[PDB]
């Protein structure tokens, strides 16, 4: 029981990451919003995918 | 052997964790392309909150 709390935590934690990293990703892109500036970070997105 | 197993066996959970690392970052960049195509600004806007 205590191995599948913990994985479910650990799951949970993940997910967490991952919002953050996406409100992370809305702000930049509420920032950087700009044809030019878009071109730019598509390309930015595109090389670390 | 002994030595060399306990060096495999950390050598496949650090290779495992650096694997769900590149997943996670493969998934945000594929969200962050998302959010760069299309709906920009109303997406943006709406998800944050």
């Amino acid at each position: 029981e205590l191995d599948d709390l913990k994985g479910d935590q650990n799951v949970k934690e993940s997910q967490l990451r991952k919002e953050k990293a996406e409100i992370e990703s809305i702000e930049q892109q509420l920032k950087l919003k700009g044809i030019e500036e878009v071109r730019l970070r598509i390309q930015q997105v595109q090389q670390e995918l | 052997l002994t030595a060399q197993d306990e060096e495999l066996t950390q050598e496949i959970k650090q290779e495992e964790e650096q694997k769900q690392q590149f997943a996670q970052q493969q998934e945000i960049a594929l969200e962050e392309k998302k959010r760069l195509e299309r709906h920009e600004v109303w997406n943006l806007e709406e998800d944050k909150r």
